[PDB]
């Protein structure tokens, strides 16, 4: 009876407690009695095909986390007579000069032709001139042990419920997959109101507008009027929307996507600073490697705007395609892994421009031998080469190495080699492959080419990137849930979710409904995204993956809606979270591892005085005025002080600081403290004074045009606080409770070889990032001497065996050895040198050989990633470890490290030397 | 632990040869090294004393001051980076032999700048950098560290000619200086040419 | 010390009250003293929201416009009736309302004839600029 057997062992443990607290063996001895239990039942190999293919398990668990938890509980300008200064402390109001000030008066109250009297003083001043516990441990830990090696097998198979991910990519390309339609993939959670844009139905209209309207109607082009301008590298996660005026507004979707949970809260899209284009806005494209840069295309226009921070435009680029008699730009497209090629498609012809070198001529100009350009998609081969693949209108697939011999330098290059595809529904008929060729997309992360054809035939192919030949073919076929729709409609607007391998987006080329398709090695899981109601055709989709408020990458799909309005659907984490598991992810402990200011200033001029405590009392001159006039000054009655608003109005000059004169009219009515950028500055003066207060880099950034200063109340028994002048200066599952039960026990029960050899085993056994942190508690001068010891050995052992079979050690099994290495390289150099004695050479060596199988680039990388997930704090542990057995061919090894082209690799390698000689 | 340091500066300098046209840049961290080793190559020990002599030796023997080539020293070369490398090391060097916070440090700082500068003017690097500086001078009529970090952040050489302007600006400036505070050097001759 | 004369808080009721008097530019004959003022004092008649001409007995006048000779009780901050700005004089108030609030016809009190003594501290007028062109410019 699985069900209420945990309940009753909490309330056996509440018992215990009593017991624990006056008692003797209350509950130690049955529980070990019911250990003994849950071993027999489980011992039966029957019901381990059946697990293999549960209750008793999970009382198994229960049963191993309660014995877990018993077990623990058991000069001078002087010297040659410029900036003189005031000492206060001193009461020398007489001054000192700058170095006197840092040096004589040192942590004395100072305020910023004339010459020291500090050095002038002859006086030498100037110095710039119980029974449960032994039961447990009588006999219950060997049980223990034996349980868990003879259940070993079934704990292994248990355990398999960067070689992975290789393997799953394997399988990917190899297996069959199936088709499966569901509703689970994308779940809606926010919507916003009808009109939330205004303006966002273009109404193509008059002879361009005609022409644009036949050509949407025909299929040959399509309108996307969203873009999403969050690069990986960058982090301003930002949306672009054209609109019917042909104006581009970029909006703030940080707060639309922290309100994630919102229950019932409007959509909030802050609107940034919009973007300017002459004609009638297309495509919107933005570029993958710099989130600044956003191509605009209409139907014989490419501007490449440059966005701010701010999001404003700071850039226009003007491009030139050049397009032919009748021709008309169909998309722009930014090259993968790059920032200035942009390919301009046309059906005519694709021309590829480096806008880092010239923006007028192509670099690369393509034409075909015949028929028209439907699509065309960039796949980079093992060499680093760009191969073009283009989709055209009769079905046929062209591909092309983009070298100097299909350069634009001889002028226009025919393309001719064509992508062979042998399959029952591509029977070409009147020179039309399945009814010719309608979308193409290559996907780098799983390595996979997406094509559709005119007859609803839409394809994923593995393909040779050396050979450029089709290696698997898998065919997508989408069943309508609606009656009577057997023809399958074709697939356009291929594209997949960046940073969510896995899943893929695409829109029906009639019907223009969103499609989201989740890629595991034997499935395609299928949702078609609905409308509720579908007056609200869908216009454009955008999908990101943001980190939420929890830090979750949640992947939100963004929907715009003809009637301009917004519909946001969450990735569902069950169903979309294949490629993200830490089994899959190349998860990497590495990661944890990774006074005279105002002589330089000048007062700044037109500073607006405006604080509104005194803006009632004084107009904004007379304040100015005051505060720049002596014998003038500012009152004001209001109790707790008032505040003083100030704007500079000078958008060249950063304000750096701020001096204020308080006192000379009463003492007692100067203020007794001020509050500038949260902090609070205590005003202890006796006499009329001036307080100096420069402003932090990160305070001189907020207080660039606006300044907020709190004045407190001053003593005055009649609540006057007055001020004198401001001066303002500036510049220019069960398995894991099962494992986490045993493992807990198990270190409690040692609190050692064959200990050390179990965790070896557990630790060599799979794990998703749970059995891992299980073994690594397990294992939580003799006890240094022994721990150091057996890691070491395994390290020595695991760097010899993978140097004899030829094979390069994994790069999250080498990440662990450094660090291990390291950490011990500083509790005990001598252990490591000692222990491991050929060590160092063997890790720099290993070292190297995964750098250089390190992806060249994260967007080309693959869903498996080579080469080490952090080389700087990779090389600052290797000198770490490096130094510590100096301490006790290295200096080689440091000179190789520092030369290495790639700079992090130095620079890490230059901060940690720092750190060891500091 | 001294001792360990010292023997491995010795091995860095013993394979700087490799170091050539392996771009500045990319060995800003390599002599970045030397300095933090030197940072400790200090106090009246006379050991210490030497093995900063022959660093000062090999950056000589790198120093084309010998060579004529006052041409090639104009073009921005790989061995004019190096040379540049070179000087900013030696103003690292000769720029911390204040007496600011040195318990006993001043007089290890003084004889390492004193050092440097004998060594250099040995060299007659003083005559070498004249004979550059006439050379930018004729191109402006044809025309017509760390710290360098901070202020140019792009950490590109950028206006090659302005950094090796400024180098010997500061290089000869502080052997001047040094040779005026250390009476037992010499400060360098200068006629009416110079 | 000179006091509020004649003016009672229509907040507290405090009659004749001393400090900075606040009048209410949309409320009719609507006083606030110091205290209800900053307090945020609301009634039926009148809201946070409106705007106030801040009114200085001559006392305050020597205290707040101290070190700058003015004269006696001469008003030369004035607050905006329509949006609430204030700091502004009879010139650039007129020539903010006239750029910023042409179109606006509700009305309101004038500030400088309230605030100045002898003009009519409650007078009403849909067009303001019509008192800052004829009567207050
Ligand atoms: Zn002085
Ligand atoms: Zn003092
Ligand atoms: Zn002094
Ligand atoms: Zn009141
Ligand atoms: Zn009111
Ligand atoms: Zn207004
Ligand atoms: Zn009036």
């Amino acid at each position: 009876d699985g069900t209420g057997f945990p309940e009753l062992m909490v309330v056996m443990a509440t018992l215990a407690s009593a017991g624990q607290g006056a008692g003797h063996l209350q509950l130690h001895n049955a529980a070990v009695d019911w250990l003994s239990r849950c071993k027999k039942y489980l011992s039966q190999k029957n019901v381990v095909e059946k697990l293999n293919a549960v209750m008793i398990l999970e009382c198994t668990c229960h049963i191993m986390s309660y014995l877990a938890d018993v077990t623990n509980a058991l000069l001078c300008t002087f010297t040659i007579t410029q900036h003189w200064y005031h000492c206060h402390t001193c009461k020398m109001v007489v001054g000192v000069c700058t170095v006197c000030a840092k040096v004589c008066h040192k942590d004395h109250e100072i305020s910023y032709s004339f010459f020291c009297d500090c050095g002038a003083k002859e006086d030498g001043s100037c110095l710039a001139l119980e029974e449960l516990q032994n039961q447990a441990n009588f006999s219950f830990a060997p049980l223990v042990l034996d349980m868990l090696n003879f259940l070993m097998d079934a704990i292994q198979t248990n355990f398999q419920q960067s070689s992975r991910a290789q393997q799953a990519l394997s399988e990917l390309h190899t297996v069959e997959k199936a088709v499966e339609m569901t509703d689970q993939l994308m779940v809606p959670t926010l919507g916003s109101q009808e009109g939330a844009f205004e303006n966002v139905r273009m109404n193509y209209s008059g002879d361009q507008g005609q022409t644009i309207r036949q050509l949407i109607s025909a299929h040959v082009l399509r309108r996307v009027a969203m873009c999403v301008l969050s690069s990986p590298h960058g982090r301003r996660q930002h949306l672009a929307v054209s609109h019917e005026k042909g104006k581009i507004t970029v909006l703030q979707l940080s707060a639309l996507l922290k309100q994630a949970d919102s229950s019932k809260r409007k959509l909030t899209l802050t609107r940034l600073a919009s973007a300017p284009v002459p004609f009638t806005v297309l495509s919107l494209t933005g570029n993958p490697c710099k989130e600044d840069y956003l191509a605009v295309c209409g139907l014989k226009d490419c501007h490449v705007l440059t966005f701010s921070s701010s999001g404003s435009v700071s850039d226009h680029l003007v491009l030139h395609p050049q397009l032919a008699t009748g021709n008309f730009i169909i998309k722009a497209v930014w090259l993968p892994g790059s920032q200035t090629e942009l390919a301009i498609v046309t059906a005519d012809f694709v021309k590829i421009y480096d806008l880092c070198v010239d923006a007028l001529s192509p670099t690369f100009y393509f034409l075909l031998p015949s028929s028209k350009i439907r699509d065309v998609t960039f796949l980079f081969n093992e060499e680093g080469k760009n191969i073009i693949v283009i989709m055209s209108s009769a079905g046929y697939i062209y591909t092309q190495l983009m070298e100097e011999a299909s350069s634009a330098q001889q002028g226009p290059f025919y393309v001719t080699n064509v992508l062979e595809i042998n399959h029952e529904d591509l029977k070409d008929s009147n020179s039309q492959v399945a009814g010719g060729g309608v979308s193409v997309y290559y996907s780098h992360v799983l390595q996979m080419l997406f094509f559709s054809y005119c007859q609803g035939k839409s394809f994923a192919a593995t393909i040779s990137r050396t050979t450029l030949e089709v290696l698997q073919l898998f065919p997508i076929n989408i069943k309508s849930s609606n009656g009577g729709s057997k023809t399958s409609p074709a697939l356009c607007q291929w594209s997949e979710v960046m940073n969510h391998p896995g899943l893929v987006c695409c829109v029906q080329q009639t019907t223009g409904v969103p499609l989201v398709v989740m890629v595991k090695p034997d499935t395609f899981l299928i949702q078609e995204i609905k409308t509720l109601p579908a007056k609200a055709k869908i216009q454009d989709m955008v999908a990101i993956r943001h980190t939420a408020c929890n830090e979750q990458q949640r992947t939100t799909m963004i929907l715009l809606c003809e009637d301009g309005s917004l519909r946001i659907y969450m990735a569902n984490v069950e169903n979309t979270s294949y490629w993200l598991q830490p089994s899959l992810q190349p998860s990497s402990v590495i990661s944890i591892m990774k006074i005279d200011f105002f002589e330089h200033n000048q007062q700044l001029t037109d500073v607006e005085f405006g604080g509104n405590d005194l803006l009632q009392v004084y107009n904004a001159q007379q304040i100015k005025h005051r505060l720049n006039s002596t014998g003038m000054y500012v009152a004001n009655t209001k109790p707790g002080g008032f505040t003083i608003e100030i704007s500079n109005n000078n958008s060249t000059m950063v304000m750096t600081g701020m001096r204020i004169q308080i006192g000379t009219q009463a003492i007692e009515r100067a203020p007794s403290y001020i509050e500038i950028f949260g902090r609070t500055m205590q005003l202890n003066l006796s006499r009329s004074r001036w307080f100096d207060f420069p402003f932090t880099r990160e305070e001189a950034l907020q207080a660039d045009k606006k300044l907020n200063l709190f004045i407190g109340a001053s003593v005055d028994p009649a609540g006057v606080t007055m001020i004198d002048a401001v001066k303002i200066y500036g510049k220019t599952t069960v398995l894991e409770r099962l494992v986490v039960s045993s493992l807990e026990a198990l270190e409690s029960c040692f609190a050692k070889n064959a200990a050390q050899e179990l965790a070896t085993l557990l630790l060599s056994l799979p794990a998703p990032a749970s059995v891992q942190q299980q073994s690594k508690s397990l294992l939580a001068s003799a006890y240094h001497s022994h721990k150091d010891q057996a890691l070491l050995s395994k390290a020595v052992q695991c760097l010899n065996t993978s140097s004899k079979e030829g094979k390069d050690l994994d790069p999250e099994v080498f990440q662990r050895l450094v660090i291990t290495a390291r950490s011990i390289a500083i509790m005990r150099p001598n252990n490591l040198v000692h222990f491991t004695e050929s060590f160092i050479t063997q890790l720099v060596n290993h070292f190297w050989k995964l750098h250089a199988s390190k992806p060249k680039n994260a967007f080309l990388a693959p869903a498996c990633l080579p080469g080490l997930t952090h080389i700087e704090a990779t090389v600052n542990a290797l000198v770490d470890i490096i130094h510590g057995y100096c301490t006790c061919t290295a200096s080689k090894i440091y000179m190789q490290m520092l030369l290495c082209p790639d700079p992090a690799v130095s620079f890490s390698c230059k901060q940690a030397l720092i750190r060891v000689l500091r | 632990l001294h001792m360990v340091r010292l023997m491995l500066l010795e091995r860095l300098l013993q394979t700087l040869p490799q170091l050539r046209n392996v771009g500045g840049v990319r060995a800003i961290p390599y002599m970045q090294v030397i300095l933090m080793l030197t940072t400790d190559l200090d106090g009246e020990d006379e050991k210490d004393k030497g093995a900063l002599d022959n660093l000062l030796s090999q950056l000589i023997a790198e120093l084309g001051m010998d060579k004529k080539d006052v041409s090639k020293k104009n073009e921005r070369s790989a061995l004019n980076e190096v040379h540049l490398v070179v000087m900013r090391l030696l103003s690292v060097f000769m720029s911390r032999t204040k007496s600011g916070s040195k318990s006993s440090i001043c007089e290890s700082s003084s004889l390492i700048s004193s050092a440097t500068a004998a060594a250099l003017l040995s060299s007659g690097a003083v005559d070498y950098c004249l004979h550059v500086l006439k050379s930018l001078l004729e191109y402006w009529k044809s025309q017509q560290l760390r710290q360098y970090v901070k202020g140019h952040a792009a950490d590109v050489f950028e206006a090659y000619t302005q950094l090796l302007t400024e180098m010997v600006l500061r290089l000869p400036y502080q052997i001047k200086k040094i040779t005026d505070t250390n009476s037992r050097i010499p400060p360098p001759v200068f006629d009416h040419s110079w | 010390m000179s006091r509020h004369e004649g003016v009672s808080c229509d907040a507290c009721l405090k009659g004749n009250f001393r400090g900075r008097r606040y009048k209410c530019l949309i409320c009719y004959d609507y006083d606030l003293c110091a205290s209800c003022y900053e307090s945020g004092a609301t009634t039926t008649r009148h809201t946070t929201d409106h705007p106030m001409q801040c009114i200085l007995t001559r006392v305050d006048f020597d205290l707040y416009y101290g070190g700058e000779a003015f004269s006696v009780e001469q008003p030369q901050s004035f607050t905006c009736p329509y949006c609430g700005k204030m700091g502004y004089t009879e010139t650039s108030l007129q020539e903010h309302v006239t750029s910023e609030h042409a179109e606006t016809s509700t009305e309101v009190i004038c500030p400088i004839c309230a605030a100045l003594p002898g003009g009519d501290p409650n007078h009403v007028t849909d067009d303001f600029a019509a008192h800052l062109t004829l009567e207050h410019r």
